[PDB]
């Protein structure tokens, strides 16, 4: 199961 | 900046005259991702080959296998052709049933 | 014994050739269970592992909006690493991510990753503790700013402590049949006279599952670790995997060699020679 967090740079 | 590909030639189990098999072509430890993989019969580019998905090492270098099912013969030569950035021609390497 | 999940991503910028391939693959140890391909027909979260194939209809959306996602904030944060790193629009690169959790035979959580790469070389990485970073250069430290501000690790421990550890623990149950088996290696030693002088022994092993394994020869009980030339372990394309060992040997002392073998598939270490 993916991570459903999104992060950016 | 680069690295340049390693290159196995081998078959997926022991190779036997006559008894159908699988042809493959290990290309791992390099960077960028980009690269080229024919595998040759005779010398000629073998058609519809497949390659597994791109994914990559602890060390961020990438892998792939190509592979082909075949049916060795005493007589047919294979071989894998490797062309990446690091190289300034393509690599040939020859598959020997004893390695 | 102890069991791994990984998911992997990289994406790959083209300029001038359309916007950057991203393909990113999930594992349980060396198995290889989804897909995702931004350059296929349809792209989705692509199930490969027979265990999988029962997970539902929303598990599926659910993954796949998680790669479009993810393709999507890779291509800012390769537009962002342009900029960090003072380069040219022109050029293509590398944007390459690696994250999930290890457990024990207990099931218990061993540690936790997340780590990111450009261009091939470490960028940013969520250390063992799972609380601070790791920045490999200065345009790093810009993320590990941003990502403290933010508290991103915060976020990742609640992920890799929770539903990493749990949806292993699932998929190591549903895929027992194979996830959970060991397949020990098919071993024997060949001979090549090379000269009068010299020969080769060549131990193998093949049919293996998982591909950890070690490969030593001996020579009068000492370990040969300069004088060996060891391949890579390679896949067979079956599951299993394949790897040998080389020493080139002096003629006549052929049976001063031995060949090791360890593996989880094996209860005891093996001895093998060259017979005869």
């Amino acid at each position: 199961l993916r991570n459903q967090s999104v992060f950016n740079f | 900046i680069q690295r340049t590909p390693k290159i196995q030639v081998y078959s997926r189990h022991p190779a036997e005259n006559g008894k159908s098999n699988f042809l493959n072509c290990y290309v791992s430890g390099f960077h960028p991702s980009d690269i080229e993989v024919d595998l040759l019969k005779n010398g000629e580019r073998i058609e519809k080959v497949e390659h597994s998905d791109l994914s990559f090492s602890k060390d961020w270098s990438f892998y792939l296998l190509y592979y082909t099912e075949f049916t060795p013969t005493e007589k047919d030569e294979y071989a894998c052709r490797v062309n990446h950035v690091t190289l300034s021609q393509p690599k040939i390497v020859k598959w020997d049933r004893d390695m | 014994g102890s069991h791994s999940m990984r998911y992997f991503h990289t994406s790959v910028s083209r300029p001038g050739r359309g916007e950057p391939r991203f393909i990113t693959v999930g594992y349980v140890d060396d198995t290889l269970f989804v897909r995702f391909d931004s350059d296929a027909a349809s792209p989705r979260e692509e199930g490969r592992a027979p265990w999988i194939e029962q997970e539902g209809p929303e598990h599926w959306d659910r993954e796949t909006q998680i790669c479009k996602a993810k393709a999507q904030t890779d291509r800012e944060d390769l537009r962002t690493l342009l900029r960090y790193y003072n380069q040219s629009e022109a050029g293509s690169h590398t944007l390459q991510n690696m994250y999930g959790c290890d457990v024990g035979p207990d099931g218990r959580l061993l540690r936790g990753y997340h780590q990111d790469a450009y261009d091939g070389k470490d960028y940013i990485a969520l250390n063992e503790d799972l609380s601070s970073w790791t920045a490999a250069d200065t345009a790093a430290q810009i993320t590990q700013r941003k990502w403290e501000a933010a508290r991103v690790a915060e976020q990742l421990r609640a992920y890799l402590e929770g539903e990493c550890v749990e949806w292993l623990r699932r998929y190591l149950e549903n895929g027992k049949e194979t996830l959970q088996r060991a397949d020990p290696p098919k071993t024997h030693v060949t001979h090549h006279p090379i000269s009068d002088h010299e020969a080769t022994l060549r131990c193998w092993a093949l049919g293996f599952y998982p591909a950890e394994i070690t490969l030593t020869w001996q020579r009068d009980g000492e370990d040969q670790t300069q004088d060996t030339e060891l391949v890579e372990t390679r896949p067979a394309g079956d599951r299993t995997f394949q790897k040998w060992a080389a020493v080139v040997v002096p003629s006549g002392e052929e049976q001063r060699y031995t060949c090791h073998v360890q593996h989880e598939g094996l209860p005891k270490p093996l001895t093998l020679r060259w017979e005869p």
